[PDB]
């Protein structure tokens, strides 16, 4: 799932669920091709501010 | 900053001078073996000639080697006036020794040479010959001057090529 584009999930003992991996559904560039350049919402995020 | 030297230099030496020298001209090289046939000599007069420049102490600095060929008569073996040769070349000496001559500062004596072979004895001319060097620098960089209203900033991140740009345009100055 997180080399399709959804996030993940973790749900830890104790019954609590975690976030793991938030990633931004960004997986092919213009021409196709495969670009990790906006693969993490930290990506994002650190451009934005 | 050589040009404004070597007027400097023929300034002085007119001002020295004066009417004993019937003329002065910067000499376009060094005095060759065929300098004589070629010139407008009007003996008694002296020419100043640029002999290059050695490496200064800086980079911005040279030591520019100047040189005073002084021209006379010597009909029948004989010169014109030999006191009047000699005082010519003692005062061309004197009066551009250590004084400053524009940019140029430190006019040090360096060489002065009979210079007189066969070429120029029959052609009666006698050709004392002078040589300066002085601590001349090197022109400034070329200054600026403009006002632009500052109205725009653009910025542009390098990402790849073909991954979707990221830039602000800021336009500074805006008001809402």
């Amino acid at each position: 799932l997180l080399f399709d584009g959804i996030s993940t999930f973790n749900v830890n003992d104790g019954g609590e669920m975690q976030i793991e991996r938030m990633i931004t559904m960004y997986r092919t560039n213009k021409y196709g091709d495969s670009d990790p350049s906006y693969l993490n919402v930290n990506t994002i995020a650190t451009l934005s501010y | 900053m050589l040009e404004e030297t070597e007027a400097a230099l023929l300034a002085r030496v007119r001002e020295l001078f004066g009417a004993t020298l019937r003329q002065v001209e910067p000499l376009t090289g060094t005095w060759t073996n065929e300098d004589v046939h070629r010139l407008f000599l009007a003996p008694p007069s002296v020419f100043l000639a640029w002999m290059g420049c050695g490496e200064g102490r800086t980079r911005r600095e040279v030591e520019s080697r100047w040189a005073f060929f002084v021209v006379a008569e010597l009909l029948n073996g004989e010169p014109v006036n030999r006191p009047g040769i000699y005082q010519i070349v003692e005062r061309l000496i004197a009066g551009v020794n250590g004084q400053t001559f524009g940019p140029t500062t430190g006019m040090r004596l360096t060489q002065v040479r009979n210079l007189c072979d066969d070429n120029r004895i029959n052609a009666g001319v006698v050709l004392y010959g002078v040589l300066f060097s002085g601590t001349t620098p090197l022109p400034s960089v070329v200054d600026l001057d403009s006002l632009d209203d500052y109205e725009r900033h653009w910025q542009t991140w390098k990402f790849p090529d073909e991954t979707p740009e990221f830039a602000a345009h800021i336009n500074v100055n805006q008001e809402k």
